[PDB]
C-alpha cells in the first residue's frame, strides 16, 4: 500500500526555524514528483512547493520564497522542507503529497479535498 | 561562251513549253519545266566559274515571267494564318470562360 | 435456405449506411468547445451570455455551428474525465484575475492542462475575468499583490503592451503581470502544436463569442497549414 | 472524521478474520484449470480456415 | 528528303516573288529584286532590312535573320557583286545541335524518373486507406495526369521525332497523337490550376468549410481543356494543315497556350496571397526574423513545383547566346523534373505517409 | 484522543493482516510455474475491420451468441455489428454524445450505455416494429458512469465516478443496493461466472470484492502503484487481473488474499487501458497507451505476442464467449477482429 | 514574338532536332553562304 508518513514540526517561536521530514514507502520514489501542501485552520488545501524527479527543478509559492527550502533524497526515500524565519501566518497542517502518475510532468488532484496519495500530515504552530 | 549555254537553256525550255498552250497559268504541270529551267541555268553557270545568280539568268527569268505568265492571278497559299481580328477572336474566346469557371468552382462547390 | 435472409441483411446495412453518411456531414459541421474554470471565475455568467453531469449550449456566429459543454455536478478529482475532450477545437479557461491565493491555484491547474499528454494538441483560450474587480481592489490598496507574488516589485510594463484609454498605470501593471504569469508556462514546452490566446474580459462582455470565433479561426488556419507542412 | 475512522476499523476487523489458504495451493489450482482446458481453447492451437468462421 | 522539299519550296517562293514583282507600284531608293533565295521590296537609301532565314537547308533554322543593305545594294568586297548576308542562319547551328542532344537525353531521363516515382506515389496513396481526404484525391488526379503527360511526351520523343518516313507518309495517327498530347498537357496545366485554387481556398477563404463538391474540380480539370484543343484542331485543319500536325510557325498554338498562361498567373497570385497570409501569421507569433525568413523561403520553395510557377518566373527566352543557353539548361532541367519533385515532396516527405509506412512494417 | 486510538487500532489491524498474508506466502506463482512449457510465440492477424464510427471508440461488448457485438463511440452512436458478415444491424442515436461504456444483455434483448451524464439508459432491441427505443433511464449517481454489466433482463450492476457502485431494478428504476468503501474513482468492474459476486478497481491502487446478495465488501486487495483502469475475472472465478497507470499488470487470488504474479517490462512505460483473459485462462491480453496490444502468458509472465494494427491507443478489448475471436477498439474509430 | 513561350520548349526542341539533326544520321557539309552564293 502506498504510504506517506510525515514527521517533525511543533511549537516554535516567531522568527524561528523548523524541519519537516516525509517518509515514503511502498513505491518507487525516483519515478514520481513530490509536492508540499499545507492547510491553514479554517482554510482549504494550498500548494507550497514541489521538486522534480531528480531534484533539478524546484519551485515555490511566492509567499514562502527564501524562507523555505525543499530537498529530496533518493537513497533514503524521503523528502525535506527546511523552514527559516517563520511568521505567525505559517501555522498550518503540512501534508506530503505525491503526483498520481510516474514518468509524467503534469499531475492533477494534488490539492483536492480527498486524495488517495496524500499523507496524514503534521501540525506546525508559530506563537509565543 | 555562256551565251550559247543560255541559248541552249532557253530554247529547250521553249520547246518543252510548246506542247502546252492552254495551261500556262496552271502550276501543277508548270513546276517541272520551271525547275528544269532553273537547274539548266544554274548548271552552266557553275561550270564556267560564274556565281549564281547571274545577270543573264535574271534577264531570262524576267522575260519568261513577262511573256508566259503575264495577265494571270495568283492562287492562295496552301498554309496561311487567319486574319488578325478573327484569329484574336479564337485566341480570346477560351479566356473569357476562365473567370466564370473560377467563380463557379469557388462559390457553388458546396453541399 | 438463407439467401433471402442474407439479401435482407445487406439491404438493412445500406439503409443504415445512408443515414450514417448524412450524420457525418452534420457532426463535422459543428465545433465542440469545453468550458472550464476555477472557483468564483464567473463562467456561469459567460455561458449564460453564450442533476445531469454535463450541460450543453448551442450558439451561432457568422452561420457557423458551435457546441459548448459545461462540465458540472462532477467530483473535484479531474485527472480522469478530462481525457474525453482531447479532440475539441479549443478549451476556454476562465480565471479570477482579481483574486486564499486563488490565482496561484489557477496557475497550477493551467500548467497541468498545458503539459498533459492528451491535451498537448489542443489550444487554450484564456479569459482574465474580473477585470473590473481587479481595478477597484488595486485602487483601494486591498489587493494582496506583493504578498502572493514578490516579483511585482521588479516588474515593468511590457514594451509592446498598450494601456486601455484612460487607464491608470497601476492597474495596467497588475493586469499585465498576471497575464505574463500564464505566458511563462505557455512559452515553455511549446513546439507549435497548440497555442494560448489570453484576453482581458468581463463577466458580462457580450463580445466573448466573437473572441472565441476569431480564436477558432486562427486554430483552424494553423491546423490546415500544418497538414500542408507550410509551417 | 470520527465516523470515518470507526468504519475503517470495522472493515479492517472484518477483513482480518477471514479464512486463508497457502499461496502454493492457490497457484496449483490456477495451474490445473489451464492445463485441463488447453485443448479446448483457440489462440493456443491454430484452427484451420475450414472450421474458422472469421475466414 | 530535305533537299527535294527545300528545292520545291525555293522554286515556289521564286514564282510567287517574280509574279508579285510587277503588280505593285514603284516608289534614290534601291530597286526590288529577287536575290535568288529571298524576295526583297524597294527600300530607301541608307536602310538596313531584316527577314527571317528560309527553310531550304538542314543547317539553316528559322529563328535567325537575314540582312541586306542599301546605299545601290551592298556589293561584295571581293567579288564586287550584289550580296546578301545569310551567315547568321547557319553560324551557330552545330553547337546548338550539340546542346539539343543533351537536352533531349535529359528530357528522356527526367520523364522516366518522374514516371517511376509517380507510379510508386500513386500506389502508396491507393494502398493506404487511412490517408483518404479531398487533398489526397486531388493529389491522385494530379499524379495521374502527370503520368499520362510524361508517358505521351516520352512516346512522342522516342518514336515520332527520329522517324522521318512516318511523318512523310502522314497517317491520321500523327494528328490523333498530337491532339492527345495537347489535351493531356492542357489537362495537366489546368489540374495545377485546380490545385492552386484548392490551396487558396480553405486557408484564406472558406476556412470553416469541411467538404466541397468535386464535380466542379473535375469539370475544370478534365473537361475544359477539350474546348481549346477542338477549336485549335478545327481551325488548323482548314488553315494550316501541315504534315503530322507538327509545326511552330503557325500562330494558332497561342489558342491553346493562352489559357495555360492565364491559369499560371492566377496560381502565382494565389501563391502571393498565401505567402502574405503565412508571413502575417508568423509575425503575430513574435518569431525570430531569421527563422521567419527561412520558413517563408522554404514555403515558397515547396510551393513552386506544385503550382507550376517556373513558367511565370521565366516566360521569355533571353536574346543573348550565353543567357539563352543558361535559360534553356535551367528551364529544361526544372520542367522535366517537376513531377519527380512534386512526388518526392508531397508523398515521400509527408509526415503522415512516413509514419504510416514505418508503423506498417 | 479517540481519533488517535482509532488510528492506532487501524494500524495494528493492518499489521495483523500483513502478518497473516505473509504466513500464507510460502511460494509464488512464478516458482510453481517454473518447470512448465512456454505457450510459444503468438502470431495473429486481423480478420475483419469495422468502419462507420466518427469519433473515438470508448467501449465494446460481445454477445452470448459470439457473432453479434455492440460498440460505443463519443459521437453519440451505438452500432450493433454482425461480425460474420460485417453488415450493420442497428444504429441507435444517443441523447448525450459523451458516452463512456456499453453492455450487452445475456439474453440479447437489451443494450445499455452511460457516460458523463450520470445516467444509465436501457434500450429494447425486440420492439414490435423493429426500431430501437429507450426502455428505462436509471439515475441517482453523483458521478460519471464508468462501467455497467447485466445480470439478467431485470438487474444490472453499475460503477460511477462518485466512488460508488450500485445494483438496479430495471422494471421499477430503483436502486436496490449501494456499495461503498472506495476512496478513488471506480473505473471498471467484472461479474463472476455465477453472478454471485463482482470485483472492481478504483483510482486508489486498490481492488475490492463485493457480495451482491447482501452488499458488503468482503476482501480488499492492494499492491498496485497508481489508478487501476481495467479489471476482469478469471474463467474459473477464483482469480482476477488488474491493469494500472504504472505500466504493470498484476494477478490476484480470492483465497490467497494477496498478489500472485506481476507482468512488466523495461521498455513499457505506458499504462494499461483494457484487460481480458482467454477461454482457458492461459493467455492474458492487455491494451496499452502506446497504440498496441500485448499478449501475456499468465502462468509464466512472458510476453508471447504483440498486436499493433491500430493508429491510436486501444481503449477497449473483448474476447468471445466461444473463445474463437478477439475484438479491440481504439481512438482511431476502427474496430479490429483478430484470430 | 515563334512559339517562344516556355511551355513550348519541348516542341521547339523536338522540331529543331527533327529538322537539323538529320534523323540522327551522319554529319552533312555546311551550306556555302559565300561570294558565289546569293
Amino acid at each position: 500500500q502506498v504510504q506517506l508518513q510525515e514527521s517533525g514540526g511543533g511549537l516554535v517561536q516567531p522568527g524561528g526555524s523548523l524541519r519537516l521530514s516525509c517518509a515514503a514507502s511502498g513505491f518507487t520514489f525516483s519515478n514520481y514528483k513530490m509536492n508540499w501542501v499545507r492547510q491553514a485552520p479554517g482554510k482549504g488545501l494550498e500548494w507550497v512547493s514541489d521538486i522534480s524527479q531528480s531534484g533539478a527543478s524546484i519551485s515555490y509559492t511566492g509567499s514562502v520564497k527564501g524562507r523555505f527550502t525543499i530537498s529530496r533524497d533518493n537513497a533514503k526515500n524521503t523528502l525535506y522542507l527546511q523552514m527559516n524565519s517563520l511568521k505567525p501566518e505559517d501555522t498550518a497542517v503540512y501534508y506530503c503529497a505525491r503526483c498520481p502518475a510516474p514518468f509524467t510532468r503534469d499531475c492533477f488532484d494534488v490539492t483536492s479535498t480527498t486524495y488517495a496519495y496524500r499523507g496524514q500530515g503534521t501540525q506546525v504552530t508559530v506563537s509565543s | 561562251n555562256y551565251e550559247t549555254a543560255v541559248q541552249f537553256c532557253w530554247n529547250h525550255y521553249k520547246d518543252q513549253m510548246d506542247p502546252i498552250e492552254k495551261d500556262w497559268c496552271d502550276w501543277a504541270m508548270i513546276s517541272r519545266p520551271y525547275s528544269t529551267l532553273r537547274d539548266c541555268l544554274e548548271h552552266f553557270a557553275e561550270l564556267f566559274d560564274l556565281g549564281f545568280p547571274n545577270p543573264l539568268a535574271e534577264r531570262i527569268i524576267f522575260e519568261t515571267h513577262q511573256i508566259h505568265f503575264a495577265n494571270c492571278s495568283l492562287v492562295q497559299p496552301t498554309f496561311s494564318d487567319p486574319p488578325e481580328d478573327v484569329l484574336l477572336a479564337m485566341i480570346i474566346a477560351p479566356i473569357c470562360l476562365i473567370p466564370f469557371l473560377i467563380t463557379l468552382v469557388v462559390w457553388r462547390s458546396k453541399d | 435456405d438463407q439467401r433471402n435472409e442474407e439479401k435482407a441483411q445487406r439491404e438493412a446495412n445500406k439503409k443504415i449506411e445512408k443515414q450514417l453518411q448524412k450524420d457525418k456531414q452534420v457532426y463535422r459541421a459543428t465545433h465542440r468547445l469545453l468550458l472550464l474554470g476555477a472557483g468564483e471565475s464567473g463562467k456561469n455568467t459567460i455561458v449564460k451570455q453564450m442533476t445531469s453531469g454535463i450541460f450543453e449550449t448551442k450558439f451561432q456566429v457568422d452561420k457557423v455551428n458551435f457546441h459548448m459543454f459545461d462540465v458540472g455536478a462532477q467530483r473535484d478529482e479531474r485527472r480522469k474525465w478530462i481525457q474525453c475532450f482531447n479532440d475539441v477545437t479549443a478549451i476556454i479557461f476562465v480565471v479570477a484575475s482579481s483574486s486564499t491565493n486563488r490565482l496561484q491555484a489557477a496557475l497550477k491547474l493551467f500548467d497541468s492542462i498545458w503539459n498533459n499528454k492528451w491535451l498537448r494538441d489542443t489550444s487554450v483560450i484564456l479569459f482574465l475575468n474580473k477585470q473590473d474587480l481587479l481595478a477597484e481592489k488595486v485602487l483601494a490598496g486591498k489587493s494582496k499583490i506583493e504578498d502572493y507574488f514578490p516579483e511585482f516589485a521588479r516588474y515593468t510594463t511590457p514594451e509592446d503592451a498598450t494601456p486601455e484609454p484612460g487607464e491608470d498605470p497601476r492597474v495596467t501593471r497588475a493586469k499585465y503581470f498576471i497575464r505574463d504569469e500564464f505566458l511563462r508556462i505557455s512559452t515553455a514546452s511549446g513546439d507549435g502544436r497548440h497555442y494560448c490566446y489570453p484576453h482581458f474580459t468581463c463577466s458580462v462582455d457580450t463580445e466573448n463569442i466573437r473572441r472565441v470565433f476569431n480564436d477558432c479561426r486562427d486554430i483552424i488556419q494553423r491546423m490546415h497549414l500544418r497538414q500542408y507542412e507550410l509551417l | 472524521s470520527i465516523a470515518q475512522a470507526r468504519k475503517l476499523v470495522e472493515q479492517l476487523k472484518m477483513e482480518a478474520n477471514i479464512d486463508r489458504i497457502k499461496v502454493s495451493k492457490a497457484a496449483a489450482d490456477l495451474m490445473a484449470y489451464c492445463e485441463a482446458h488447453a485443448k479446448e481453447d483457440p489462440l493456443l492451437t491454430p484452427v484451420p480456415a475450414s472450421e474458422n468462421p472469421f475466414r | 528528303f530535305l533537299y527535294v522539299v527545300g528545292r520545291k519550296k525555293m522554286m515556289d517562293a521564286q514564282y510567287k516573288c517574280y509574279d508579285r514583282m510587277q503588280q505593285l507600284p514603284a516608289y534614290p531608293y534601291c530597286n526590288r529584286t529577287w536575290d535568288g533565295w529571298l524576295c526583297w521590296d524597294d527600300t530607301p537609301a541608307g536602310v538596313l532590312s531584316y527577314q527571317f532565314c528560309p527553310d531550304y537547308f538542314p543547317d539553316f533554322d528559322p529563328s535567325e535573320k537575314v540582312t541586306k543593305y542599301c546605299d545601290v545594294w551592298f556589293k561584295h568586297p571581293e567579288n564586287n557583286r550584289t550580296w546578301s548576308n545569310y551567315t547568321m542562319c547557319n553560324a551557330f547551328t552545330p553547337e546548338k545541335l550539340k546542346n539539343a542532344y543533351v537536352l533531349y537525353y535529359l528530357a528522356i531521363v527526367g520523364h522516366s524518373l518522374s514516371i517511376f516515382t509517380l507510379v510508386i506515389s500513386l500506389g502508396i496513396f491507393v494502398f493506404f486507406r487511412s490517408l483518404g481526404c479531398q487533398r489526397v484525391t486531388l493529389h491522385k488526379n494530379m499524379f495521374l495526369t502527370y503520368i499520362l503527360n510524361s508517358m505521351i511526351i516520352i512516346i512522342h520523343l522516342v518514336e515520332v521525332v527520329p522517324n522521318g518516313e512516318l511523318v512523310r507518309r502522314d497517317p491520321v495517327s500523327c494528328k490523333i497523337l498530337h491532339f492527345f498530347h495537347q489535351y493531356m498537357m492542357a489537362c495537366n496545366y489546368f489540374w495545377m490550376l485546380c490545385e492552386g485554387i484548392y490551396l487558396h481556398t480553405l486557408i484564406v477563404v472558406a476556412v470553416f468549410t469541411e467538404k466541397q463538391r468535386l464535380r466542379w474540380y473535375y469539370l475544370l480539370g478534365w473537361g475544359f481543356p477539350l474546348v481549346p484543343t477542338t477549336i485549335h484542331a478545327i481551325t488548323r485543319a482548314v488553315y494550316f494543315n501541315d504534315n503530322c500536325w507538327l509545326s511552330v510557325e503557325t500562330h494558332l498554338l497561342y489558342i491553346i497556350h493562352g489559357p495555360v498562361m492565364a491559369a499560371l498567373v492566377v496560381n502565382f497570385f494565389f501563391l502571393l496571397n498565401i505567402v502574405r497570409v503565412l508571413v502575417t501569421k508568423m509575425r503575430e507569433t513574435h518569431e525570430a526574423e531569421s527563422h521567419m525568413y527561412l520558413k517563408a523561403v522554404k514555403a515558397t520553395m515547396i510551393l513552386v513545383p506544385l503550382l507550376g510557377i517556373q513558367f511565370v518566373v521565366f516566360p521569355w527566352r533571353p536574346s543573348n547566346k550565353m543567357l539563352g543557353k543558361i535559360y534553356d539548361y535551367v528551364m529544361h532541367s526544372l520542367i522535366h523534373f517537376q513531377g519527380f519533385f512534386v512526388a518526392t515532396i508531397y508523398c515521400f516527405c509527408n509526415n503522415e505517409v512516413q509514419t504510416t509506412v514505418k508503423r506498417q512494417w | 484522543s479517540e481519533l488517535d486510538q482509532l488510528r492506532q487500532e487501524a494500524e495494528q489491524l493492518k499489521n495483523q493482516i500483513r502478518d497473516a498474508r505473509k504466513a500464507c506466502a510460502d511460494a509464488t506463482l512464478s516458482q510453481i510455474t517454473n518447470n512448465i512449457d512456454p505457450v510459444g510465440r503468438i502470431q495473429m492477424r486481423t480478420r475483419r475491420t469495422l468502419r462507420g464510427h466518427l469519433a473515438k471508440i470508448y467501449a465494446m461488448h460481445w454477445g452470448t451468441d459470439s457473432r453479434l457485438l455492440v460498440s460505443a463511440s463519443q459521437d453519440g452512436k451505438l452500432i450493433i455489428w454482425d461480425s460474420y458478415t460485417t453488415n450493420k444491424v442497428h444504429a441507435i442515436p444517443l441523447r448525450s454524445s459523451w458516452v463512456m461504456t456499453c453492455a450487452y444483455a445475456p439474453s440479447g434483448n437489451y443494450v445499455a450505455c452511460g457516460g458523463l451524464d450520470n445516467i444509465c439508459s436501457i434500450y429494447n432491441l425486440k420492439t414490435r416494429e423493429g426500431n430501437v427505443r429507450v426502455s428505462r433511464e436509471l439515475a441517482g449517481h453523483t458521478g460519471y458512469l464508468s462501467c455497467c454489466r447485466f445480470l439478467d433482463d431485470n438487474q444490472i450492476v453499475t460503477s460511477s465516478g462518485d466512488t460508488t457502485c450500485a445494483l438496479w431494478d430495471i422494471e421499477t428504476g430503483q436502486q436496490t443496493t449501494t456499495f461503498t468503501g472506495h476512496t478513488g474513482d471506480v473505473m471498471s468492474l467484472s461479474l463472476a461466472p455465477d453472478t454471485r459476486l463482482f470485483v472492481s478497481g478504483a483510482c486508489d491502487a486498490s481492488a475490492k470484492l463485493w457480495d451482491v446478495r447482501e452488499g458488503m465488501c468482503r476482501q480488499t486487495f492492494t499492491g498496485h502503484e497508481s489508478d487501476i483502469n481495467a479489471i476482469c475475472f478469471f474463467p474459473n472465478g477464483n482469480a482476477f487481473a488488474t491493469g494500472s497507470d504504472d505500466a504493470t499488470c498484476r494477478l490476484f487470488d480470492l483465497r490467497a488474499d494477496q498478489e500472485l504474479m506481476t507482468y512488466s517490462h523495461d521498455n513499457i512505460i505506458c499504462g494499461i487501458t483494457s484487460v481480458s483473459f482467454s477461454k482457458s485462462g492461459r493467455l492474458l491480453l492487455a491494451g496499452y497507451d502506446d497504440f498496441n496490444c500485448n499478449v501475456w502468458d499468465a502462468l509464466k509472465a512472458d510476453r508471447a505476442g504483440v498486436l499493433a494494427g491500430h493508429d491510436n491507443r486501444v481503449s477497449c478489448l473483448g474476447v468471445t464467449d466461444d473463445g474463437m475471436a478477439v475484438a479491440t477498439g481504439s481512438w482511431d474509430s476502427f474496430l479490429k477482429i483478430w484470430n | 514574338x515563334k512559339c517562344n513561350t516556355a511551355t513550348c520548349a519541348t516542341q521547339r526542341l523536338a522540331e529543331f532536332l527533327r529538322h537539323s539533326s538529320n534523323n540522327f544520321g551522319p554529319i552533312l557539309p555546311p551550306t556555302n553562304v559565300g561570294s558565289n552564293t546569293p
